[PDB]
């Protein structure tokens, strides 16, 4: 964040975006209709607040990462799902499928032996939806086009909610522990409960 | 590549906000804590203190009757730590000086972790549900679960969430929030814009806050001699199923009414010698959205219909979201709190935001929507309430609540009289402490 | 604009500003919901004995009946026990009211009433029209919720079966309002659900018209002395355009139905010198006839 | 005569000093008939609510419940809200009492409703968003392209 | 081994059992959740 | 006299002296015409 010492050169902007400019600065910014093109010029005076791009070098160059070339598509996840959902969702979605594959496949086979409300989902997160979270707080402050479903997709419970919508279709319990590093074992505890 | 500052105008000009001038400092929170922790933490921290104040004060008094590993903490969040999250993603990309503890403080479990470090100091269970909008009731469910299995004899159940900038823009983009520019065009004041079951309901008002309850073993409550606010007869979360359609709401909360006399809802009641007709009040989620209200109504209508609810003995329903607004994480706890207060006082709160009942809801005859307070005096008792909440992504929940005096009937006349003696002494000492 | 203001004055341009818009309308067609809440409030609060004439009056107000309202009454009545004297009187009276509800009939009247506000002759007419199983368009000058809450109170009391009430912001001083209002009153009765919510203007051919709109003398802007001149537009000329307006709708949409306009004439002109307003203004109603 | 009767006033002496305050909260029992067996139910298998609290737009569980059920605060209602909203402060400096936090003025318990509640209602519950973050979503939200 | 090779194991369901006949199933939606023992027959390939 | 007042306000029998009524009483002890016969508070001024 830096304060402009002397007036910046005018730039062309739309009426909707330029009126917005005035809503922040207004003593410090200046906007005018251009009679011919109907658009607006945006001129920042001295005293305005500017955010100027820079960089940083960090300590961690290495992490334990899923093998390069992994795709939810190869596993058979539709492109519409990949787009709409956070990366963390692709992890729990495929894992759930492969988890079932240990015994049964069709999740509705459970509804043969059991009334659907007796199917539970206990799924822990330390944070979860991290990408979808960082996507909103960047995107909104940056006005970049970002998805409308963001806050729904940042709920740490929404990931297995996506799995219940897409796969099992159970009518029963949903719990979503936060154990920080311990969620997994904390989740088992409540699954047992 | 350059990133150049600009601005945007947004639709939501109003929210339900904690009264202006609130300070955790006034409550007595140290400045070091206020700095180091997220705003959401200050909500759950003070709430926990005031939650204890209902009965005991010193959290270590629990360690007199109980081994510390038998103290549990079940605390839900829809998101939680929102400020601390938005603080990192701005701050890091902006290189601004921001705290080093950020990722620790963004863990939705860290908030009650802070409370356990600062206050109770229990050695026992910690669980932290994510129920979206339903975490609160989902939390109660697991708090109930932890006790019955002997894992912990004392649990703290609750939920909390915060209202920030990018919380608003997520809902408004998702279309789920009521658009203020449209409300003012219809001549709606800020207090009147959250209306449940109303014909004109335009979608939910977003809110902020947190709340918690202390759930304990019935035997322990008598032994410690604390107040009994109510009996939790049951708690459940419920999913819905496979479908493509986005407006299509989850109906899966009906699974509790399955089986009739053999149903979980009726058996829970029957164990107290209570019938299906004896549930007077249901606390609806009542989001004021067009999707949730009629569906939750159809849901409550059907769970009554199959269990043999006497024809035209309707469940009198309160909407607290019309007052307090909708706080995602702490939704069903505020309803949980209100339900306890309903049972003891007998009073059934009105929906004062109701101008007209939606004509669609006429098909539900087991449901009554009250616009004015029906106050139940000493000659007009009540029995059992039900808290229902529908979270995002098929998170649905039900908590059956029953009057305290149903429990006192299991002590036999000698011990029943002995308990009232202890409870009376506690109330006097409780009024003192408060 | 200075010359135009010089002739007409200060208050005339400011008061002639538009008010009515098609999006602020509020419709109450539910008796079924309001009748149920009305009964349970009686049942719980019952004190006075069977000798009360209010029980007979309330029974006529509870005469609104269908499968919906019967399912309410027949229940709370059947759930009632022999516990006390009040329970014996309530159960018997409710069973009789449940029986009278089953055979209940209705009438229909479509009316537009202006000047319907609180503590007035028309307000007593409105509730009585609602008591007669009518459909009533009620206009209010003040759109504030205190006025809005009053008509809700008035409706939930005096409403019968088949009864539908409509409350709207309206200004009889504005020609735009008059044209816009009846253009709303005369169009469709249709509600289109597309991606959005559009309510097409409700069409009900008025049986009775009640121009009871009554401007009062309040001069805060200094308007004093010019009011009797302006009200002549409102009390007659704008009524004339109001009568003409509903005449167009009736002719365009082609109804032979006669709108009955009750002309609120002032009593016996010329034999009172003390009224100062009523006596003189309403003598031209003979000329209007 | 009647305008004159309305124009001719008079003052009937009224000497009144009113205050607002209350006893600690009590509980009103309800009348319930129960035919029950004692030993049958296991207290270890039952879940019971010991206590609870909330922090929300209307304040704590005490003040929120008052606004929900009643619609208006009691003496303890405004006293608690004025305390939570930080209108009233406590000084051990001489005069030893409750003081207004904004203007630094001593206050009793009565005037709490008169001096505050009007402003309390506005600044509590649901209202236009007050900006504690130096950002208004509805007015101006920072964008960077 | 059939799943690993073919890319089969992930099939996103159309939810046939929900809507199977447009008119009655929307009406049967209530009746299903209400009664306990109503379930899927296997022979039609998992019908509701 | 005592009975007359506290009959009108029976709640005075079951409750605490208000936390703001405590400084008032101690304040009255300091302004009293003839010095108080007892010790109202243990504090720095206890000698006085």
């Amino acid at each position: 964040s830096v304060f402009l010492d002397k007036d910046f050169t005018f730039v062309v902007s739309s009426e909707a975006d330029a009126r917005a400019f005035v809503q922040f600065d207004p003593e410090h910014t200046v906007a005018r209709p251009l009679p011919d093109s109907s658009d607006w010029e945006v001129t920042r005076k001295a005293g305005t607040e500017i955010r100027v791009p820079r960089k940083t070098k960090l300590s961690r160059t290495v992490g334990a990462q899923i093998p390069t070339g992994f795709d939810p598509t190869v596993w058979g996840i539709s492109p519409d799902m990949a787009s709409s959902i956070d990366r963390v969702a692709l992890w729990n979605i495929v894992a759930t499928v492969d988890a079932f594959l240990s015994s049964g496949f069709t999740p509705t086979e459970l509804m043969r032996w059991v009334h659907p409300s007796q199917v539970a989902s206990t799924q822990g997160t330390g944070m979860g939806g991290m990408t979808s979270m960082q996507t909103m707080y960047h995107g909104n402050l940056l006005g970049r086009a970002k998805p409308n479903d963001i806050l729904q997709e940042v709920l740490p419970n929404v990931v297995a909610a996506h799995v219940m919508q897409s796969y099992v279709g159970g009518y029963g319990a949903m719990v979503h522990p936060v154990g920080a590093c311990a969620t997994a074992a904390v989740s088992v505890e409540e699954g047992v409960d | 590549e350059i990133r150049v500052p600009r601005k945007t105008k947004l639709s939501r000009t109003v929210g339900a906000q904690i009264p202006t001038g609130f300070d955790p400092t006034v409550w007595g929170i140290s400045p070091d804590m206020a700095s180091s922790i997220d705003r959401v933490a200050l909500w759950n921290i003070v709430a926990t203190v005031d939650a204890f104040l209902s009965s005991g004060f010193t959290p270590t008094e629990l360690m007199r009757w109980v081994h510390p590993s038998q103290v549990a903490s079940t605390q839900g969040t829809g998101m939680g730590g929102m400020t601390s999250m938005q603080t990192m993603y701005h701050g890091n990309l902006l290189g601004r000086a921001k705290p080093n503890d950020i990722l620790q403080e963004v863990l939705p479990n860290v908030v009650a972790a802070h409370v356990m470090q600062s206050y109770v100091g229990g050695y026992g269970a910690m669980v932290h549900p994510v129920g979206a909008c339903a975490t609160a009731a989902v939390s109660v469910e697991e708090g109930v679960d932890k006790i019955k299995l002997g894992k912990a004899d004392l649990v703290i159940a609750g939920g909390f969430d915060d209202l920030t900038l990018e919380a608003i823009i997520g809902f408004g983009d998702m279309a789920a929030t009521a658009d203020t520019e449209m409300m003012r065009a219809k001549g709606i004041s800020d207090s009147k814009f959250s209306r449940a079951n109303d014909r004109r309901r335009l979608g939910f008002l977003e809110a902020q806050g947190g709340g918690t309850i202390l759930l304990a073993r019935g035997d322990l409550a008598l032994k410690m001699g604390l107040p009994v606010l109510a009996v939790v007869g049951y708690a459940q979360s419920f999913a819905d199923g496979v479908h493509t359609s986005i407006p299509a709401p989850g109906l899966g909360a009906l699974g509790a009414a399955r089986g009739g006399r053999e149903s979980t809802l009726a058996r829970s009641l029957a164990q107290l010698g209570v019938g299906a007709d004896d549930i007077a009040v249901i606390s609806k989620h009542d989001t004021s959205t067009l999707a949730n209200d009629p569906n939750e109504t159809e849901l409550h209508e059907r769970i009554a219909d199959s269990m043999g609810r006497a024809p035209g003995n309707p469940l009198f329903i309160v909407s607290q979201k019309t007052l307090t607004g909708h706080a995602k994480g702490g939704a069903a706890v505020f309803q949980m709190m209100g339900l306890c207060q309903i049972l003891r006082d007998g009073v059934i709160p009105p929906n004062r935001s109701l101008d007209c009942v939606d004509d669609e809801l006429a098909t539900s005859g087991h449901f009554v929507w009250v616009r004015e307070p029906l106050d139940l005096r000493g000659k007009f008792p009540l029995k059992a309430g039900l808290v229902t909440s529908l979270g995002f992504g098929h998170v649905s929940g039900l908590v059956a609540l029953v009057h305290p005096e149903a429990f006192i009937a299991a002590l036999d006349p000698s011990e029943r009289e002995d308990y009232r003696t202890r409870a009376e002494q506690r109330m006097l000492a409780g009024q003192r402490r408060l | 604009i200075d010359l135009v203001t010089a002739e007409l004055g200060s208050d005339w341009p400011r008061l002639v500003a538009p008010t009515f818009d098609a999006r602020k309308a509020v419709v109450f067609d539910d008796r079924w919901a309001s009748a149920r809440e009305d009964l349970v409030k009686l049942w719980l609060a019952e004190e006075g004995d069977i000798d009360a004439q209010w029980e007979q009056l309330s029974q006529r107000f509870e005469g609104t009946g269908h499968v919906v309202a019967t399912q309410a009454n027949w229940w709370q009545g059947k759930a009632l026990a022999a516990g006390r004297n009040v329970h014996a009187s309530l159960f018997g009276r409710i069973a009789a009211g449940a029986e009278n509800p089953g055979k209940g009939r209705y009438s229909d009247e479509v009316a537009v009433v202006t000047g319907a506000s609180k503590g007035s002759i028309a307000a007593s007419v409105v509730g009585q029209l609602l008591d007669g199983g009518a459909t009533v368009i009620a206009t209010t000058s003040r759109l504030d919720d205190d006025r809005l809450a009053f008509y809700k109170q008035l409706y939930r009391d005096h409403a019968r079966f088949d009864a539908t009430l409509w409350v709207v912001p309206a200004n009889m001083a504005s020609y735009s309002d008059i044209d816009k209002l009846v253009e709303w009153v005369g169009t469709e009765q249709t509600e289109s659900l597309g991606p959005q919510s559009i309510h097409l203007k409700d069409a009900q051919t008025p049986t009775l018209l009640f121009p009871f709109a009554a401007p009062r003398v309040a001069g805060d802007m200094s308007e004093v002395g010019s009011r009797a001149e302006m009200e002549m537009k409102v009390l007659l000329w704008a009524v004339q355009r109001l009568i003409s307006g509903l005449s167009k709708i009736g002719a365009e949409r082609d109804i032979a139905s006669r709108l009955h306009v009750v002309l609120p004439g002032s009593p016996n002109r010329g034999m009172f010198g003390g009224d100062g307003a009523y006596g003189e203004a309403k003598s031209a109603l003979d000329a209007l006839e | 005569e009647m305008s004159g009767a309305a124009d001719e006033s008079d003052d009937e002496a009224p000497a009144g000093t009113i205050r607002a305050l209350p006893s600690p909260p009590r509980g009103y029992n309800p009348a319930p008939a129960p035919e029950w067996d004692d030993l049958d139910v296991d207290p270890a298998d039952l879940v019971v609510i010991v206590g609870g609290a909330e922090l929300g737009p209307y304040g704590s569980s005490r003040t929120r419940f008052e606004m929900e059920v009643s619609g208006e605060l009691s003496a303890a209602g405004v006293l608690e809200l004025a305390w939570t909203t930080g209108m009233v402060k406590w000084e051990d400096d001489p005069k030893a009492g409750w003081y207004d936090t904004e203007t630094g003025e001593l206050v009793p318990e009565c005037e709490i409703v008169e001096r505050y509640h009007d402003a309390v209602v506005e600044r509590c519950g649901i209202r236009e968003f007050v900006d504690d973050g130096a950002i208004d979503p509805d007015h101006a939200s920072p964008l960077l392209v | 081994v059939s799943a690993i090779a073919g890319g089969r194991p992930m099939y996103e369901k159309p939810a046939d059992r929900r809507f199977d006949h447009d008119v009655p199933e929307k009406r049967q939606e209530a009746a299903m959740l209400l009664s306990t023992d109503a379930r899927l027959g296997e022979n039609d390939q998992y019908v509701l | 006299a005592i009975t007359a007042l506290l009959q009108r306000y029976p709640d005075a029998e079951t409750v605490v002296l208000h936390p703001a009524d405590v400084p008032f009483f101690v304040e009255l002890c300091k302004t009293l015409g003839k010095p108080v016969n007892f010790v109202p508070v243990i504090d720095k001024d206890v000698r006085r």
